[PDB]
């Protein structure tokens, strides 16, 4: 895979090659792949390769990354949650 | 004891393109 | 995603954002998502977003969390198992 | 060497609601 | 979930509550659940709850557990691989 | 750097029973 | 499971028993299994057991391994990417 | 805090064989 606008990767704290779960709100598909850095500020969310069978252009998706962390850190950790407009630009 | 926790979420993004035969 | 009654989260030792596996007894669906804290004592089990395609209101579900732990602790660890009535209240 | 172990289980809960278009 | 004969759990180095992947040779189903200790020497392989939708009595299954381990240990670690007869008894 | 490795495999076991409505 | 040519395993930094994700470009199947060392230089990509239901001879596949690593290493880590010809020989 | 990162990829390999009833 999934090409993500570098702005959304920074906003979401995702690295190139970090494991990502994609869930499709339109068809209910769920898959695991990895993040590729996309052209900054382009609003690109690009499905590459085998995933294109399951996730289609115009589908609304949720992109999720998880981390393993000790009990103490888990209770205090604040996850980076990025809401976006119809053009994939971050919102308040 | 380590827990698996949500760290990142991009909520309701729109898929812009798809290429079955991508090489990269 | 899954909104869980804060009482069930405390009972089951789940944090907000902890990864959760939902298995559906009614339709056999199995998915991975994360826990959101729901109104305490409401008995809420709310499926949010894409998961709602697979897991439906009225379905009986099992919610499961796993942990990574060293060999030594794994052999002794006692999991928190929460039984609930038809109204999602602990027993 | 880390094993993945069951830590939590809520057994036979009833799904009360669902929202396809949830924001949060 | 999956109830496993304690002999197979010892043979395979599985603990009660350890995460297990079941793959179904008959129908191609793949699911993740956890091990429950079954009556020793009974040859029990019991599918409990939601999994019964996917994995059926008489199906041939493979039960798999994975571990996270440092590079050095990964190169030397010997996995415990248990072959069984039609009655779920260990074989040489 | 940690790898995910096979540690256990029970090869070609026969499912003996199934109970949709198990409680335990 | 998946039997891989020892050359591709060395090229991709995979050990026998390392967890591998197979994604099928032809039918969109996605599964998790582990690597078995195949005859070196044979170009073998062999699907063994239950996986054979989903991933078929002649299919184009991507084989993926993931690693757990501390924040610091994750930001600098360079993955091993192996391109292959139609005969499964590295480039 | 551990991230899961891509470490290995064999891109567009051709499946040569398959055995439903493999023993090993």
């Amino acid at each position: 895979x999934v090409t993500i606008d570098a702005d959304l990767m920074d906003a979401a704290d995702l690295l190139e090659g970090e494991q990502v779960t994609i869930v499709d709100i339109d068809n209910g598909a769920r898959l695991v792949t990895y993040a590729i850095t996309g052209e900054r500020g382009s609003g690109v969310i690009g499905i590459n390769g085998a995933a294109a069978h399951l996730v289609h252009p115009g589908d609304l998706v949720i992109l999720i990354a998880y981390a393993t962390m000790d009990d103490a850190r888990a209770r205090t950790y604040q996850p980076r949650i990025v809401f976006v407009d119809a053009y994939n630009k971050p919102i308040d | 004891m380590l827990r698996t926790m949500l760290k990142s979420k991009i909520h309701r993004a729109t898929v812009t393109c798809a290429d079955l035969h991508y090489v990269g």
